């Protein structure tokens, strides 16, 4: 008899083909997973860049280093002020 | 009419065509690994074939041989084995004075 | 026996098991390689898909970021200019307050007849000396006309000395009065033909003085920039 071994080997081949089929299913699933994960990574990356620029703009006493000069101007002015006014008055009223 | 008087239409089993001898049951169809080879063995080496064919090459199906035909000088066997070992098997068989009959079925 | 073999029924079983083990193992290895290559291809393709888009994202992100630092720099520039502008404006207003207070003091003297009278008389005569005509029209404020009509003799007597080569006949006090919001004190002296006008008001003298004294004051308290 041959069938008692042939059928055995054929059954083995069948199980084998099932195994390979499972493997190929795995392959398809990975191929789609590539695209899905790619989408998620692209979106998260875009959000990250937007956050980076936004944080660059939201974070990144200008009149403090000038008042010292303004007070100086007012000082120099007020010092010789009354004298100048006095001369101006006595120039208009005295022909 | 069952008692038919026939005549020699061919030569011996080692060189004759086999289309009128073999039948689909003798072959293993549709298999990624398995295939069938036919071996014409001179009658004086029948016993020699029967106890050595299982190791003529690797991956020979054990106890798979069967007498397909027989004439006055030859006995035609069939053997199932892995396709990738057909070459080694036929070479080894030719080394042991057996005549491997080439038969590519489909 | 319908069974051609050189092995015992257990040996052929062992051999069959060996062969099917070979097949099974081959299948398992094939599957393993399939899944491994699938993982590698997953990584490669994911990397490519992501990169193809990040190449476009970083492209415009670079452009946007480049135009942000520029905005910051422009902000800094505008502030830096604003401060200097505040300095110059401070200097200008500083020079403004002086002339404003001077105008205030003139307006103060205007409402002080005790000192205003000899000053008013002094201005009327000076205008006459620049006019040099037998007759002259005087145009003053509505409040000053009383004071002026009470010192015509003084004016004519004073003018008839500093200009003996040009006597004065009659002084006419005009009916047209000066503006309250324009003139604090002083007069405007015109001639008969009304061609020559001499604005001798405090505001006019102050302005004409400011036209030449302002840059002098500016280039005395500070320096040319």
């Amino acid at each position: 008899s041959q069938k008692n071994g042939i059928a055995t080997l054929l059954q083995a081949e069948k199980e084998a083909h099932e195994i390979v089929s499972k493997a190929r299913k795995y392959r398809q699933d990975k191929l789609k997973q590539a695209k899905t994960d790619a989408a998620k990574e692209i979106d998260s990356y875009k959000i990250q860049k937007d956050k980076e620029l936004k944080e660059f703009e939201q974070k990144n006493k200008a009149e403090a280093g000038v008042q010292g000069e303004l007070a100086e101007i007012k000082k120099i002015a007020e010092k010789k002020k009354d004298d100048v006014v006095k001369i101006l008055i006595e120039t208009v009223i005295k022909p | 009419n069952l008692a038919a008087a026939e005549r020699k239409k061919t030569g011996d089993l080692s060189v004759r065509s086999l289309h009128d001898i073999v039948k689909p049951e003798d072959f293993v169809l549709n298999s990624e690994h398995l295939t069938t080879v036919l071996v014409a063995v001179p009658k004086s080496l029948k016993s020699d074939f029967e106890k050595s064919y299982e190791t003529l090459s690797k991956n020979v199906v054990p106890a798979s041989a069967s007498v397909i035909a027989e004439d006055a000088e030859y006995v035609l066997f069939n053997v199932h084995l892995f396709k990738k070992n057909v070459q080694e098997f036929t070479t080894a068989a030719r080394e042991k004075k057996f005549i491997p009959r080439e038969f590519n079925y489909s | 026996s319908s069974a051609i073999t050189a092995l015992t029924p257990n040996q052929v079983n062992d051999e069959l098991n060996k062969m099917q083990a070979f097949i099974r193992k081959e299948a398992e290895e094939k599957a393993k390689e399939i899944q491994l290559k699938a993982d590698q291809e997953y990584e490669i393709e994911k990397t490519n898909i992501v990169r193809n888009e990040t190449n476009n994202i970083d492209g415009n992100f670079k452009s946007k970021l480049k135009k942000a630092m520029l905005s910051q720099q422009i902000t800094k520039s505008t502030i830096a200019n604003k401060m200097r502008l505040k300095v110059l404006s401070a200097r200008e207003q500083s020079l403004d307050g002086i002339f404003e207070e001077t105008k205030e003091k003139l307006s103060g003297i205007a409402n002080n007849r005790d000192e205003y009278k000899p000053i008013l008389q002094s201005l009327i005569v000076e205008a006459l000396l620049k006019l040099l005509e037998p007759k002259a029209i005087v145009k003053a404020l509505e409040r000053d006309v009383d004071l002026i009509e009470s010192m015509k003799d003084d004016i004519m007597r004073e003018y008839g000395e500093k200009a003996q080569r040009a006597p004065l006949e009659e002084i006419v006090i005009s009916n047209d009065y000066l503006n309250k919001d324009l003139v604090s004190g002083g007069v405007v002296v015109s001639n008969a033909s009304d061609k020559i006008e001499i604005n001798n008001t405090l505001e006019e003298r102050l302005k004409l003085l400011s036209e030449e004294a302002l840059p002098a004051i500016r280039l005395e308290l500070y320096g040319p920039s």
